[PDB]
Protein backbone atom coordinates (compact mmCIF):
# COMPACT_ATOMS: atom_id res chain seq x y z
CA UNK A 1 0.00 0.00 0.00
CA UNK A 2 2.52 2.48 0.79
CA UNK A 3 4.69 0.86 -2.73
CA UNK A 4 2.18 1.95 -4.43
CA UNK A 5 0.61 5.70 -2.77
CA UNK A 6 2.73 8.26 -4.26
CA UNK A 7 6.45 9.44 -5.25
CA UNK A 8 9.10 7.51 -4.12
CA UNK A 9 8.06 3.84 -4.55
CA UNK A 10 10.34 1.65 -2.43
CA UNK A 11 11.00 -2.31 -2.49
CA UNK A 12 14.00 -3.32 -4.23
CA UNK A 13 16.73 -2.86 -1.45
CA UNK A 14 16.41 0.94 -1.42
CA UNK A 15 14.13 3.52 -2.06
CA UNK A 16 14.47 5.41 -5.16
CA UNK A 17 12.35 6.79 -7.98
CA UNK A 18 10.39 10.32 -8.33
CA UNK A 19 12.96 12.92 -6.95
CA UNK A 20 11.03 16.37 -5.91
CA UNK A 21 12.97 19.40 -5.73
CA UNK A 22 12.89 23.11 -7.00
CA UNK A 23 14.72 25.28 -9.98
CA UNK A 24 13.63 28.83 -8.85
CA UNK A 25 13.45 31.12 -12.28
CA UNK A 26 13.02 35.12 -11.93
CA UNK A 27 13.48 38.02 -13.58
CA UNK A 28 12.41 40.30 -11.15
CA UNK A 29 12.84 43.32 -13.17
CA UNK A 30 9.00 42.62 -14.63
CA UNK A 31 7.17 45.05 -11.88
CA UNK A 32 9.29 48.15 -13.39
CA UNK A 33 6.30 48.99 -15.56
CA UNK A 34 4.21 49.01 -12.03
CA UNK A 35 6.68 50.96 -9.90
CA UNK A 36 6.19 53.49 -13.01
CA UNK A 37 2.50 53.93 -11.97
CA UNK A 38 3.36 53.95 -8.44
CA UNK A 39 6.20 56.81 -8.83
CA UNK A 40 3.35 58.84 -11.35
CA UNK A 41 1.20 58.32 -8.63
CA UNK A 42 3.46 59.96 -6.00
CA UNK A 43 4.02 63.12 -8.40
CA UNK A 44 -0.27 63.27 -8.58
CA UNK A 45 -0.43 63.68 -4.77
CA UNK A 46 2.36 66.13 -5.27
CA UNK A 47 0.43 68.30 -7.81
CA UNK A 48 -3.40 68.17 -7.48
CA UNK A 49 -4.68 71.44 -5.61
CA UNK A 50 -5.53 70.71 -1.81
CA UNK B 1 8.33 99.97 -21.40
CA UNK B 2 7.26 101.74 -24.45
CA UNK B 3 5.14 104.49 -25.64
CA UNK B 4 3.68 106.23 -29.16
CA UNK B 5 3.78 109.70 -29.31
CA UNK B 6 1.80 111.81 -32.04
CA UNK B 7 2.42 115.40 -32.21
CA UNK B 8 -0.31 117.68 -31.96
CA UNK B 9 -1.20 121.52 -33.02
CA UNK B 10 0.74 123.79 -30.48
CA UNK B 11 -2.27 126.36 -31.68
CA UNK B 12 -5.61 124.71 -31.13
CA UNK B 13 -5.90 124.30 -27.51
CA UNK B 14 -9.68 125.58 -27.48
CA UNK B 15 -11.01 122.25 -29.91
CA UNK B 16 -11.02 119.16 -29.16
CA UNK B 17 -7.97 117.18 -30.16
CA UNK B 18 -9.60 113.78 -30.59
CA UNK B 19 -13.40 113.44 -30.53
CA UNK B 20 -13.04 109.70 -28.89
CA UNK B 21 -16.03 108.46 -30.97
CA UNK B 22 -15.20 105.48 -28.68
CA UNK B 23 -13.64 104.15 -25.53
CA UNK B 24 -10.16 102.84 -26.59
CA UNK B 25 -7.69 104.81 -26.00
CA UNK B 26 -8.51 106.64 -23.42
CA UNK B 27 -8.08 105.42 -19.15
CA UNK B 28 -9.18 102.12 -20.70
CA UNK B 29 -6.57 99.69 -21.07
CA UNK B 30 -3.55 102.58 -19.76
CA UNK B 31 -3.22 105.13 -17.52
CA UNK B 32 -0.96 108.20 -18.47
CA UNK B 33 2.32 108.48 -16.47
CA UNK B 34 3.96 110.91 -13.91
CA UNK B 35 7.13 112.11 -15.82
CA UNK B 36 5.32 111.82 -18.91
CA UNK B 37 3.05 114.31 -17.25
CA UNK B 38 5.79 116.64 -16.23
CA UNK B 39 7.62 116.72 -19.39
CA UNK B 40 4.31 116.86 -21.76
CA UNK B 41 2.21 113.96 -22.05
CA UNK B 42 -1.58 116.03 -23.20
CA UNK B 43 0.19 118.83 -23.89
CA UNK B 44 1.80 119.56 -27.60
CA UNK B 45 1.16 116.23 -28.35
CA UNK B 46 -0.04 113.04 -27.12
CA UNK B 47 -0.34 108.56 -26.40
CA UNK B 48 -1.23 106.12 -28.81
CA UNK B 49 -2.14 102.88 -27.83
CA UNK B 50 0.21 99.94 -28.97
CA UNK B 51 -0.89 96.25 -29.84
CA UNK B 52 1.16 93.64 -31.25
CA UNK B 53 -0.24 91.48 -34.47
CA UNK B 54 1.39 88.04 -34.61
CA UNK B 55 0.98 86.09 -37.97
CA UNK B 56 0.93 82.36 -37.86
CA UNK B 57 4.48 81.51 -39.46
CA UNK B 58 5.79 83.45 -36.74
CA UNK B 59 3.09 82.46 -34.06
CA UNK B 60 3.77 78.78 -34.66
CA UNK B 61 7.55 79.47 -34.46
CA UNK B 62 8.17 82.09 -31.59
CA UNK B 63 6.53 79.66 -28.60
CA UNK B 64 8.93 76.80 -29.89
CA UNK B 65 12.66 78.09 -29.30
CA UNK B 66 13.03 76.92 -25.59
CA UNK B 67 13.05 72.59 -26.42
CA UNK B 68 15.40 70.11 -27.05
CA UNK B 69 15.53 67.24 -28.65
CA UNK B 70 15.40 63.90 -27.42
CA UNK B 71 18.64 62.98 -26.04
CA UNK B 72 17.86 65.59 -23.70
CA UNK B 73 14.74 64.42 -22.52
CA UNK B 74 16.52 60.84 -22.17
CA UNK B 75 18.77 61.72 -20.07
CA UNK B 76 20.32 60.03 -16.54
CA UNK B 77 22.57 62.95 -15.38
CA UNK B 78 24.90 60.54 -13.34
CA UNK B 79 24.40 58.28 -9.89
CA UNK B 80 27.85 59.45 -8.59
CA UNK B 81 27.35 63.19 -8.29
CA UNK B 82 23.47 62.18 -7.82
CA UNK B 83 24.21 60.36 -4.63
CA UNK B 84 26.40 63.09 -3.59
CA UNK B 85 23.81 65.57 -4.02
CA UNK B 86 21.44 64.11 -2.07
CA UNK B 87 24.49 63.04 0.86
CA UNK B 88 24.60 66.65 1.24
CA UNK B 89 20.74 67.74 1.17
CA UNK B 90 20.23 65.25 3.76
CA UNK B 91 23.26 66.24 5.84
CA UNK B 92 22.62 69.89 5.90
CA UNK B 93 18.77 68.85 6.23
CA UNK B 94 19.64 67.34 9.12
CA UNK B 95 21.19 70.79 11.26
CA UNK B 96 18.15 72.48 9.75
CA UNK B 97 15.78 70.34 11.39
CA UNK B 98 17.56 70.43 14.38
CA UNK B 99 17.74 74.61 14.66
CA UNK B 100 13.87 74.20 13.70
CA UNK B 101 13.36 71.84 16.69
CA UNK B 102 13.96 75.01 19.10
CA UNK B 103 12.48 77.28 16.92
CA UNK B 104 9.42 75.25 17.21
CA UNK B 105 9.62 75.11 21.26
CA UNK B 106 10.78 78.14 22.19
CA UNK B 107 7.90 80.00 20.05
CA UNK B 108 7.79 83.01 23.08
CA UNK B 109 4.00 83.78 23.66
CA UNK B 110 4.30 87.10 22.54
CA UNK B 111 2.19 87.23 18.88
CA UNK B 112 3.67 87.29 15.73
CA UNK B 113 3.00 90.80 15.22
CA UNK B 114 6.20 90.89 17.09
CA UNK B 115 7.71 87.72 16.26
CA UNK B 116 8.10 88.86 12.53
CA UNK B 117 10.04 91.33 13.96
CA UNK B 118 12.61 89.31 15.81
CA UNK B 119 12.49 86.91 12.57
CA UNK B 120 14.07 89.77 10.36
CA UNK B 121 17.48 88.69 11.58
CA UNK B 122 19.45 85.91 10.52
CA UNK B 123 16.66 83.45 11.38
CA UNK B 124 15.42 80.69 8.80
CA UNK B 125 14.04 77.27 10.32
CA UNK B 126 10.09 76.27 9.45
CA UNK B 127 10.95 78.49 5.72
CA UNK B 128 14.21 75.82 4.25
CA UNK B 129 12.51 73.01 5.04
CA UNK B 130 10.03 73.07 2.16
CA UNK B 131 12.33 74.02 -0.30
CA UNK B 132 14.69 71.20 0.42
CA UNK B 133 11.63 68.86 0.25
CA UNK B 134 10.62 70.49 -3.34
CA UNK B 135 14.31 70.37 -4.50
CA UNK B 136 14.61 66.39 -3.24
CA UNK B 137 11.29 65.17 -4.26
CA UNK B 138 11.65 66.98 -8.02
CA UNK B 139 14.91 65.45 -8.63
CA UNK B 140 14.27 62.10 -7.25
CA UNK B 141 11.12 61.34 -8.79
CA UNK B 142 11.96 62.46 -12.31
CA UNK B 143 15.10 60.32 -12.16
CA UNK B 144 13.64 57.34 -10.88
CA UNK B 145 10.75 57.81 -14.18
CA UNK B 146 13.35 58.39 -16.50
CA UNK B 147 15.54 55.75 -15.40
CA UNK B 148 12.24 52.94 -15.58
CA UNK B 149 11.88 54.91 -18.98
CA UNK B 150 15.43 54.15 -20.23
CA UNK B 151 14.90 50.58 -19.12
CA UNK B 152 12.11 49.61 -20.61
CA UNK B 153 11.85 51.71 -23.37
CA UNK B 154 15.64 50.20 -25.50
CA UNK B 155 15.34 46.66 -24.16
Amino acid sequence: DYAKKRGWVLGPNNYYSFASQQQKPEDTTIPSTELAKQVIEYARQLEMIV
Amino acid sequence: VIDAFRLINANMMVLGHEPRQTTSNLGHLNKPSIQALIHGLNRHYYSITINYRKNELEQKMLLNLHKKSWMEGLTLQDYSEHCKHNESVVKEMLELAKNYNKAVEEEDKMTPEQLAIKNVGKQDPKRHLEEHVDVLMTSNIVQCLAAMLDTVVFK
